[PDB]
């Protein structure tokens, strides 16, 4: 008799405005406080708030306070969670319910509940990747690259901006699709912008390199008028100093049900952090201790235990000593 | 070369209140009518992420708390209320001319001092346990804090929802069996099932409802030795080959017990050579382990043969298992 009845599965992509009701019936929808709790498939049980039907109070958990949004309706009995802007660390079933209380909160709990909503967000599509050099010398030359994925060069316009340690956020110059270039008046003598639009990349190139180019160094998308920077990459960090004694490492090579995995060989020194996703995959994932080769490098290999083309598997490789960053994907 | 100056240059404003930033622009960045000045929030660690376009449009999912305003020179973002999420370095930008420019920034952090107080955490200790049908069996639950008896213990079959079963502790929810029974107070709790039938295989829960946020537990699965390696082969792909150097990797997935024997293969004849093991330990889920053997010789003793296997030694096999490869 007394029920919680919830809206359907959520196809959502990232920066979406999901809404999902929850029309309680059988009882007095305005004498007990409507509960949220979200799931995921590796966490287990999380609370996003609670609502007041009775005149519209509202309490939420810190994290999802200006995040997810409660919302009542006396007149059709339903209470909504609107929840804006979402990524895939929303990916989980949403269940609505109420805190029963007996004796004036003598006894509390969740004793009937909705049957659930999962609510599923989008892998961008759009992505730029920045790649380069951890380390370079002064004097010396900086060479990265913007890796973009899910558009083209030939209409889209991309911008290189810096963000040096305790600075801002410095525009350093952009090439437009038609490949016109343009560059900060300041720092103009020393870049030089070029693109590859049928390799579907992106260069930059900064001489004199003094520690003040030490930055992270990103790759971001204009979008149309007004031409705003609507996409950006992830950055990819440049330190700038005499001496890295020695000096790189992290070579990243490709490996019934599937098993897949990656090889990071030959590095010094230890140790190196590797993940899936992300993070988006931690399931049948063995990323084995490193041991000391014959070659006086240390080496580790990293796989992973999945079904038998469509989704996307990739390891994030993170060599702090030699401040190298890759991402790289599987295939036979 | 316009310059955008911001202002200040941090904040540490109270959950609830009204923050305005400024930023001020050397020339105008006004054109035909439109203030070509953008707002950018970069969060810790994080890329930059477009709120507010043409100095008072909002970004699509961006919140009705940020708004902007100004024209020519003169700009403002005010975010009211202030959220907890929106603790982050915020930069005015503008395109009015040929060579963009961004502002210093404004960091925003939530003050800070009166902090606030922690959130409970519980723990269920295993994560996973076995037992046959017709035995009293005990769980285990934990606080982080004092909760005195404002537990509650769930229970999730597989693509279902939570069932409530026991409440205040000791409470048993209607509907529930009278072979379900609670006990404990303060930080340790107790769920026991005597006689247990086949319905009680599901995922175990537990809450707590004293402080606000609540918090459940962990979790702890029912199932109701022995485990052969999901032995597999790899060969040293084309990038590595080119590196004048060849490493083949034999996978041993998921065994129980340890005692495992690894013996490599080199193309119909056994030698031990240049290898090591790599091992992970002892799983929470099935306590399995996992091993790789990695045979590391260059590409003058390797590229002459063309296949490759490797030799398996593990109670779980009735004799060796030899994976090979054809390149």
């Amino acid at each position: 008799a007394v029920q919680l009845q919830q809206s359907g599965p959520e196809l959502v992509k990232p920066g979406a405005s999901v809404k999902i009701s929850c029309k309680a019936s059988g009882y007095s929808f305005t004498s007990y406080w409507i509960h949220w709790i979200k799931q995921r498939p590796g966490q287990g049980l999380e609370w996003i708030g609670m609502i007041d039907p009775s005149d519209g109070e509202t309490r939420l958990n810190q994290r999802f306070q200006g995040r997810a949004t409660l919302t009542v309706d006396e007149s059709t009995s339903t209470a909504y969670m609107q929840l804006r802007s979402p990524t895939s660390e929303d990916s989980a079933v949403y269940y609505c319910t109420r805190l029963k209380e007996y004796g004036n909160y003598d006894s509390f709990y969740f004793d009937v509940w909705g049957a659930g909503t999962l609510v599923t967000v989008s892998s961008s599509e759009v992505q730029l990747k920045e790649s380069g050099p951890g380390l370079v010398a002064p004097g010396g030359s900086l060479s990265i690259t913007c890796t973009v994925s899910g558009f083209s060069l030939t209409d889209s316009s991309i911008n290189w901006v810096r963000q040096p340690p305790g600075k801002g956020l410095e525009w350093l110059g952009m090439i437009w699709g038609d490949g016109r270039i343009d560059y900060a008046d300041a720092l103009k003598s020393r870049l030089s912008i070029s693109k590859d639009s049928s390799k579907s990349q992106v260069f930059l190139e900064m001489t004199s390199l003094r520690t003040d180019d030490t930055a992270t160094y990103y790759c971001a998308r204009d979008g149309y008028f007004p031409y705003a920077m609507d996409f950006w990459g992830q950055g990819t960090s440049v330190t700038v100093s005499s001496r890295t004694s020695a000096t790189k490492g992290p070579s990243v090579f490709p490996l019934g049900t599937a098993a897949l995995g990656c090889l990071v060989k030959d590095y010094f020194p230890e140790p190196v952090t590797v993940s899936w996703n992300s993070g988006a995959l931690t399931s049948g994932v063995h990323t084995f201790p490193a041991v000391l080769q014959s070659s006086g490098l240390y080496s580790l290999s990293s796989v992973v235990t999945v079904p038998s083309g469509t989704q996307t598997y990739i390891c994030n490789v993170n060599h702090k000593p030699s401040n190298t960053k890759v991402d790289k994907k599987v295939e036979p | 070369d316009i310059v955008l100056t911001q202002s200040p240059a941090s904040l540490a404003v109270s959950l609830g209140q009204r923050a305005t930033i400024s930023c001020r622009a050397s020339e105008s960045v006004d054109s035909y009518g439109q203030s070509y000045m953008h707002w950018y929030q970069q969060k810790a660690g994080q890329p930059p992420k477009l709120l507010i376009y043409l100095a008072s449009n909002l970004e699509s999912g961006v919140p009705a708390r940020f708004s902007g305003s100004g024209s020519r020179t003169d700009f403002t973002l005010t975010i009211d209320p202030v959220q907890a999420e929106d603790a982050a370095t915020y930069y005015c930008q503008q395109n009015a001319e040929d060579s963009r420019t961004f502002g210093g920034g404004t960091k925003l952090e939530i003050k800070g001092q009166p902090k606030a107080a922690p959130d409970i955490q519980m723990t269920q200790s295993p994560a996973s346990l076995s037992v046959s049908v017709g035995d009293t069996i005990t769980l285990t639950c934990h606080a982080s804090q004092n909760i005195d008896v404002w537990l509650s213990w769930f229970q999730q079959k597989p693509g279902n929802i939570p069932k409530l079963l026991i409440y205040k502790a000791s409470n048993l929810h209607t509907g529930v069996p009278s072979r379900f029974s609670g006990s404990g107070s303060g930080t340790g709790f107790t769920l026991t099932i005597s006689s247990l039938q086949p319905e009680d295989i599901a995922t175990y829960y537990c809450q707590q409802a004293h402080s606000y946020p609540f918090t459940f537990g962990g979790g702890t699965k029912l199932e109701i030795t022995v485990a052969a390696p999901s032995v597999f082969i790899f060969p040293p792909s084309d990038e590595q080959l080119k590196s004048g150097t060849a490493s083949v990797v034999c996978l041993l997935n998921n065994f129980y017990p340890r005692e495992a024997k690894v013996q490599w293969k080199v193309d119909n004849a056994l030698q031990s050579g240049n290898s090591q093991e790599s091992v992970t330990e002892q799983d929470s889920k099935d306590s399995t382990y996992s091993l790789s053997s990695t045979l590391t010789l260059s590409k003058a003793d390797y590229e002459k043969h063309k296949v490759y296997a490797c030799e398996v030694t593990h109670q779980g096999l009735s004799s060796p298992v030899t994976m090979s490869f054809n390149r």
